[PDB]
Order: C-alpha cells, then sequence, then structure tokens
RNA sequence: AGCUUUGCGCAGUGGCAGUAUCGUAGCCAAUGAGGUCUAUCCGAGGCGCGAUUUGCUAAUUGAAAACUUCCCAAUAGCCGUGACGACUAGUCGGCACUGGCAAUUUUUGACAGUCUCGAGACUGG
C-alpha cells in the first residue's frame, strides 16, 4: 500500500496516460493539459533509484464531463516527443479488490 | 524424480561478461 | 516438471526458460490466471440426473 | 357513483429489425410538399449538406499486454566415544560428534473381520 495515492483522490477522475517519452514530461503533461479546465495536479511515473520514467503517468481532473472534451481532444495528441494514449485509472486497491473476490463467489 | 531446470540470465546482469555457477 | 511434480509441456517450458534467461517474468494477472486454472483442474479431477428426476 | 374516449409525460413486462438512426443560426412548404395509374382526383413534409456510441468480462499472441528473478551461504532421543567437571578403577551431570538403532520387555504394530444383550462369544480352514 504505497502512500502517494492519496493526493488527486478527492472524488476527482484519473485518466491514466501511458507511452509518454521516457527523455521528457517530468511536468510537460502538466503544461500542455492545464489549459483546461484550470490548476490540477498532473503526476508523472519516475522510478527512484534510477531517475527512469517508467512511462504512464496519471492526470487528476474535477468533473467526468471536462475529462471528455479531455480525452477526446488529447487521445493521440502529440505531447513531448510521443503521441499519448489515454485510459481509465483503475487503482485496483484492497478495499476494492476484496469487494471483488466476495462478489465472485456470489 | 525430476528437479526444475537452473538456467543461467544474458540480459540485465549487472555482472560480469561471464557467466556464475 | 515444475516444482509440484507436474510433466510440463513443452511450450510453458520454453515460457520458464525465456522468463529466467532475460530476468523478468509474466505479470500478477497472468500468474493469477495461471494459478487459477491449476487449482481448476485439480478440482474437476478431484472429483444433475438425481434433480432432473426430482424436479420431473 | 363507478364505466369509458383522445393527447401528452413517467415506468414495468414482451415481440420484431439493424441497407439505417440522428443533426439541420441551410433552402423550400397548407398563400400547398409531393403526385409513373391517376386527376374538376389525392393531400405532408421534401431537397442539399454532415456523423456513424459507452462500461464489464473472457481468450489468445508474445520474453515482456504496463496502475507505482535466481541463488550460495548462512541461518535455520538413546546406546559408544573425547574432554571438562563432580563424587567415591567405579558412579553421576552437562556438553560435543568421527559407528549403530524393524527379531520376545517397549519406537517399526496380534491385528482384522463377524455376531449378541457398558459386557461377552466366533473365525482367520
Amino acid at each position: 500500500e504505497d502512500p502517494s495515492l492519496l493526493e488527486w483522490d478527492a472524488d476527482d477522475f484519473r485518466i491514466f496516460c501511458g507511452d509518454l517519452g521516457n527523455e521528457v514530461n517530468d511536468d510537460i503533461l502538466a503544461r500542455a493539459f492545464s489549459r483546461f479546465p484550470s490548476f490540477l495536479k498532473a503526476k508523472v511515473i519516475r522510478d527512484k533509484r534510477t531517475g527512469k520514467t517508467k512511462g504512464y503517468g496519471f492526470v487528476s481532473f474535477k468533473d467526468p464531463s471536462d475529462y471528455v472534451r479531455a480525452m477526446r481532444e488529447m487521445n493521440g495528441k502529440y505531447v513531448g516527443s510521443r503521441p499519448i494514449k489515454l485510459r481509465k485509472s483503475m487503482w485496483k486497491d484492497r478495499n476494492l479488490d476484496v469487494v471483488r473476490k466476495k462478489q465472485k463467489e456470489k | 524424480v525430476s528437479q526444475k531446470r537452473k538456467y543461467r540470465q544474458y540480459m540485465n546482469r549487472k555482472g560480469g561478461f561471464n557467466r556464475p555457477l | 516438471v515444475d516444482e509440484t511434480g507436474r510433466k510440463l509441456t513443452p511450450k510453458e517450458a520454453f515460457r520458464q526458460l525465456s522468463h529466467r534467461f532475460h530476468g523478468k517474468g509474466s505479470g500478477k494477472m497472468k500468474t493469477e490466471r495461471r494459478m487459477k486454472k491449476l487449482d481448476e483442474e485439480a478440482l474437476l479431477k478431484k472429483m444433475l440426473g438425481t434433480v432432473a428426476l426430482l424436479q420431473e
């Protein structure tokens, strides 16, 4: 249970953006996505001990409505040096995996 | 009886070019 | 043979060889799927006519 | 005092088909769209342009199908023997490891089956 999934969650929607250029995109994702709608949190998963970008990052959006337009207008949009691929965030943690296992037997 | 095969490593080793034992 | 002692099909034998060779295994989801399949086989092999007759 | 008709809105339960559904700060239209049976008769939309859904699950390919490896080492009862020690060549206690532990008193099985009202009987041909 990493203590790093408790910064974006304000009942907001997290878009998981994979296929990111490793050399860049430390904050260029935030620079690109700040235009819509306002200041937000956009992190990049850069593994420690190597400083090498693992690829995927996450972006937190206030509304599902703004998220729809953001996805439809940034899916494949040229960011940094690579086009980005957008999907929904999973955050399959314990409090939800227990419920999933409980539902399985039912 | 039989034992699981014990194969060596080539890529992403951080070790010497030659094999270990 | 796998550690549990089951005869290993050549395909997954080479799968394990390649994993050990490169230095990285399969994902968590694939491991879970594989294990659930193994226990499915065990449950099936370890073993509605009466119900139909009673319901008729 | 209750029954019942029409239009609309909201839900539930079914059937059918995906060559069709939708949009129209574009144009025309009951002051008439459109008429190839069918006309002193009939009577509503037409034309042009534009678009061609989302969540969940299973399965495969592959070395890897994206949500924060191996593997050494290490660690991990009794009878004899060797010392150390204690008590009178003998005895005892603890420790240690360089052989052994399925042949009547024990730890390598006289057990298993049967029958009768907690108790006994029968068989192993």
